[PDB]
RNA sequence: GCUUGACUGCGAGCGUGACGGCGCGAGCAGGUGCGAAAGCAGGUCAUAGUGAUCCGGUGGUUCUGAAUGGAAGGGCCAUC
RNA sequence: UGAGCCUUGAUGGAAGUGUGGACGCCAGUCUGCAUGGCUUUAAUGUUUGAUGUUCUAACGUUGACCCGUAAUCCGGGUUGCGGACAGUGUCUGGUGGGUAGUUUGACUGGGGCGGUCU
RNA sequence: GUUUAUUAAAAACACAGCACUGUGCAAACACGAAAGUGGACGUAUACGGUGUGACGCCUGCCCGGUGCCGGAAGGUUAAUU
RNA sequence: UUUUGUAUAAUGGGUCAGCGACUUAUAUUCUGUAGCAAGGUUAACCGAAUAGGGGAGCCGAAGGGAAACCGAGUCUUAACUGGGCGUUAAGUUGCAGGGUAUAGACCCGAAACCCGGUGAUCUAGCCAUGGGCAGGUUGAAGGUUGGGUAACACUAACUGGAGGACCGAACCGACUAAUGUUGAAAAAUUAGCGGAUGACUUGUGGCUGGGGGUGAAAGGCCAAUCAAACCGGGAGAUAGCU
RNA sequence: AGGGUGACAGCCCCGUACACAAAAAUGCACAUGCUGUGAGCUCGAUGAGUAGGGCGGGACACGUGGUAUCCUGUCUGAAUA
RNA sequence: UAAGGUGAUAUGAACCGUUAUAACCGGCGAUUUCCGAAUGGGGAAACCCAGUGUGUUUCGACACACUAUCAUUAACUGAAUCCAUAGGUUAAUGAGGCGAACCGGGGGAACUGAAACAUCUAAGUACCCCGAGGAAAAGAAAUCAACCGAGAUUCCCCCAG
């Protein structure tokens, strides 16, 4: 369902808009790319599809942090 | 990304010391593996003293018993004798193994492995220079009285 | 031969166009040229030698300028 | 190997005696190595850009195992392989009747052709 | 053999044979936003695409133009800095 | 009706009876008419709801200049001249009508374009599983014996039984003519005709869905529809034409 | 008011204004009971992959325009009263 | 509430009533087959088959009840692997589907107009999809104003074509 899942972006749509401006109704899907992390704590290494800058949230605002979270949604994890 | 290292690492090891390194190292080695910590704050600005229990407070002011030192100064007098005798000379020899047991039934001891000489006098009489040195820095003075049985 | 009137601002009143436009213009103001002088000169003997608007470009200007002073930008005049 | 920093030279312990380098407008002189009565330009420390190697630890695996599981899917684990490559996101040059929307004037002794639009 | 069911059965299409070209396998390619699937439970004596059309004797000259294949040393050149 | 022009052999109407096309809203400008007048008038809203209150605001009594600004003047200009536009114009608000704008804008009518659904009981390919092919003919390969060979080739007779093989019912198809053409029939009947063990033919069910499918390819077939199916919407598409 | 009754009825009938009517069931207001909720008093704390920025788009009446502001797919990324 | 009644085409029949539920009007419950989210499994809708209990029984066979899926939680279990998770079981509570318009959100045409047509318009309209309520959304300034101040949001009339 290509989602970040970490931070939810999904993929807009848009219009290409080429040269002389012409509608062409497009879409922008996210980076995305599902990695292996370890939480350590947990002595697991959860994958998540996770998408790029997205991880630098879990590398900066706290992996269990935000594990923490989205287990209290009620995603995967 | 700072990360305080744990252990050894190539160009960048201290078994504690916050560098500078990418996030493609981190999460990927020098963490999932036990070799580093994220600079969390909570592990340096919550973490200095901490990570500074050993000179901020120890070497400093250490003076967790490191008192032996001039601590020899003013006892009953560090007469060591050694046998005299033969025209004004001696017989046996007096060094460490005498110096340190010497304060036996004084209660204290000394160790014969903390003091300062030089070279070794012969077969004299002269006061020793056996300094009961409780550590490196502070060290002392200590005596030696070739006395006759 | 001497020159820059192929000037600047306006214009009684006319001609020709459905209109946008276009042509003729004595004379008035300021300042020029030529001539002794009256006077002539606002391009060529005349009728072809041509492009509207828009969007912009360059110069000028206390016209304007979104809290105020500025500025960008906009208007006006010249011009591509 | 470029570029950088500027960290160190060159202008701008005792004589002699020799051993490789320097551009010179040469008849040079220098420059170090042993023996012996601030610019102008290069090297090490360093930073960054280039190409290229090697590694593992992301990432791939439509190799082999183990469990879920008397399952060919899938997930987790093990091992091998490959490996910052491949692949994907955004941006970007090329290509692109495969596809899509349109255009492709008027006069005209019918239309076209020819010619003509001021 | 096939074909315009309802005006054309043919000299048309198809064929076996031929050549060219692509494809090393997770094949090329095709359907599909993707997962996945056909290709194929096949592996270059195989599969796809194109053209020719049994068989016999043959298949000449042209690479200037367009396409394609190889080189890319140099000239011009995108985002980016 | 349409035309320069129609009895026109140009159009439309069998006839009758009923229905059938310049409306509606908001705005703007006039004409008429009513109210008030240098003033006219309210909006929403309130509401002892068609009153009454509310004058937010709108138009008008001033205009010129691109404006700043000025002002019965103001611009243009250096110009205190001329010239342009102004000054000696009553407006305003309803109500009825004419006209315009925006709306489907008198009415009926395309061929098409887009969006979402429904269809492979017809037909085109394919997949799975079953069925059909009276009779008659030809005679390949291979084998057996004789011959023959140094052994093989080779050869003859018999055997054997192949083939998009032959003749021909069923069956599948569709070359010719006639008849039919308000048919018996929205493609057939009759007399001939082509294939008929094969790329054959058929029952049953399944899978491919529209710019997509399927195609031994004709633009053919995708339910009597195909150079883009059918149904429902956008939708009163648009129609300088009739 | 209206309707019906053998033609058009205030007084024939049903109604009509007006006046009352609920075992029970519930909309709604209040009123309170139980549980859950937490008042106010001082001392605090005051929303980071964020605001901005480069690229591509979109929304703002506003077609990048000299164009603020808002949202972001992609890359970054601060102050901290 | 009452002298009349057993719905209609529908009479007839056979009956119930006349003080006091006969009929009839409303409140509340009972029953409520089978299909249909359909929920035990399957399926061409209204049908075919099953398990575990229960029952009758001179206790067979057959009636009846519960058995979908997901999710949150609790309990018991429990792989690769010591632990540990994964997975399994059970229980409870909730969801599921149906809807007329209005509403919030994700996606988003062309005809048309521009007297052609790409910018542009049509229009964020038609349509599709998800979600919620009687309303929804919105809402207590990182708002405007302009040196005076106003004071969250939402709807109306002006500003003004
Ligand atoms: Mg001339
Ligand atoms: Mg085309
Ligand atoms: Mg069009
Ligand atoms: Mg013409
Ligand atoms: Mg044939
Ligand atoms: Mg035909
Ligand atoms: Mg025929
Ligand atoms: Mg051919
Ligand atoms: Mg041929
Ligand atoms: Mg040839
Ligand atoms: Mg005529
Ligand atoms: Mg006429
Ligand atoms: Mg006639
Ligand atoms: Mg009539
Ligand atoms: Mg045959
Ligand atoms: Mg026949
Ligand atoms: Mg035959
Ligand atoms: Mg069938
Ligand atoms: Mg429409
Ligand atoms: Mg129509
Ligand atoms: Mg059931
Ligand atoms: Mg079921
Ligand atoms: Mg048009
Ligand atoms: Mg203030």
């Amino acid at each position: 369902s290509r989602v970040c899942q970490v931070t939810g972006k999904r993929p807009v749509t848009g219009n290409n808009r080429s040269h002389a401006l012409n509608a062409t109704k497009r879409r922008f899907l996210p980076n995305l790319h599902s990695h292996r992390f370890w939480v350590e704590s947990e002595k697991r290494f959860v994958t998540l599809r996770v998408s790029a800058k997205g991880m630098r949230v879990i590398d900066k605002k706290g992996i269990d942090t935000v594990l923490a979270e989205l287990r209290a949604r009620g995603e995967k994890y | 990304m700072q990360v305080i290292l744990l252990d050894k690492v190539a160009n960048l090891g201290s078994l504690g010391d916050q560098v500078n390194v990418k996030a493609g190292y981190a999460r990927n080695f020098l963490v999932p593996q036990g070799k580093a910590v994220p600079a969390t704050k909570k592990n340096i600005e919550f973490f200095e003293a901490r990570r500074a229990e050993l000179e901020a407070k120890l070497a400093e002011v250490l003076a967790a018993a490191n008192a032996r030192a001039e601590k020899i100064n003013a006892l009953e007098t560090v007469t060591i004798a050694s046998k005299a005798g033969d025209e004004g000379k001696l017989f046996g020899s007096i060094g460490t193994r005498d110096i340190a047991d010497a304060v036996t039934a004084a209660g204290v001891e000394v160790a014969k492995s903390e003091v300062r000489l030089p070279n070794g006098v012969l077969r004299t009489t002269g006061e020793h220079e056996v300094s009961f040195q409780v550590h490196s820095e502070v060290f002392a003075k200590v005596i030696v009285n070739v006395v006759a049985e």
